[PDB]
């Protein structure tokens, strides 16, 4: 019943140069892109689905752009990662950066607001270490030492207290922020550098890597569970997604893949640039997708790859 | 390559 009730993702509507994040705002009302054009661009969900196109605001910035977090408490702001290794936090109402994080020594893969603790922020970096930064305050509020390069931050979505840490070492390092001296738990079993961590639940985190697989942890009993297969990512950064039921990746195919939890091999995906009639042109492993953002607990989904494209996709029957 | 991510 679970495996059969999708079996299509639909495409609703689409915005047709890297697309490096794109997410929902506290309310799933806007959303944000940003990439390597150094540009954050909002966008009204609502007035993309329904029209036949305009960012409501954007916001220059002066280096390439690798991940979004927006607030979940402050609607209207959002922090940005950078190549230089800036942390940005930005209000996307007067279009001003309100506080500029700038220790990181190289560029700064991630960023993660916290749900629970909402002006807690904290980033990743090529320098091997995790900052926590607090809105209030100028300096950074806890250093990790991590000694490998540090893909993706996420907070657990129950607390300020756990983050998960992806690294470059194939592990992800799951701290408790309270005593950093040793990680709570370190999860081995991906093959290759981990890319992204999201969390589905409070107990139930899930991590890519560039070895072609997904994988699903249990942060309360500290297991493996699952491992999914079937897309294509042994390079890039090609986004995840999750939401209580599903995990979506994009695949270096210019294909988004969709999993349950509980089954291995996808129960859906969907093709950018699929060819019609004697379209003869770039072949799929020419562009990857690069971003996913599930809206919410729902079937819809936004995508975006490697031209740019952005589409709303929707699980269907 | 922009997006590539690292090795250790």
């Amino acid at each position: 019943m679970t495996f059969t009730r999708y079996s299509r993702l639909r495409v609703i509507a689409e915005i047709r140069n890297i697309v490096s994040s794109i997410e929902f705002d506290r309310d799933d009302e806007l959303f944000a892109t940003a990439g390597v054009s150094r540009c954050i661009k909002v966008f009204d969900f609502s007035s993309v689905v329904n029209e036949p196109q305009c960012p409501i605001v954007e916001m220059s910035t002066r280096s390439k752009l690798s991940c979004l977090s927006w607030n979940k408490h402050e609607k209207n702001h959002i922090a940005s990662s950078d190549y230089e290794g800036i942390v940005t936090v930005w209000d996307v109402t007067t279009r001003q950066s309100l506080m500029e994080y700038e220790e990181h020594e190289k560029r700064a893969w991630s960023v993660d607001f916290s749900r629970t603790e909402p002006s807690m922020l904290v980033s990743g970096s090529d320098d091997c270490k995790v900052k926590v930064w607090c809105t209030r305050q100028e300096a950074s509020v806890i250093n990790i030492d991590m000694k490998a390069n540090i893909c993706c931050v996420k907070y657990n979505p129950g607390s300020s207290n756990y983050i998960a840490v992806g690294s470059a070492d194939h592990h992800i390092h799951y701290y408790d922020l309270r005593n950093i001296s040793q990680p709570l738990h370190v999860f081995s079993g991906h093959k290759k550098a981990v890319s992204y961590v999201k969390f589905l639940s409070n107990n139930e985190l899930a991590s890519a890597s560039t070895d072609s697989t997904l994988r699903l942890w249990d942060v309360k009993d500290n297991l493996p569970v699952r491992t999914f297969r079937g897309h294509t990512n042994e390079k890039n950064f090609v986004g995840l997604t999750v939401n209580s039921e599903y995990l979506a990746c994009g695949s270096e195919t210019n294909e988004v893949y969709v999993y349950h939890k509980e089954i291995t091999r996808p129960v859906t995906s969907h093709r950018f640039g699929s060819p019609d009639m004697d379209d003869a042109e770039e072949e799929a492993g020419s562009y990857f997708i690069s971003a996913v953002c599930w809206k919410s607990d729902s079937p819809t989904m936004l995508t975006a790859n490697s031209q740019g494209t952005i589409k709303v996709l929707v699980l269907a029957a | 390559e922009i997006r590539r991510v690292p090795e250790f």
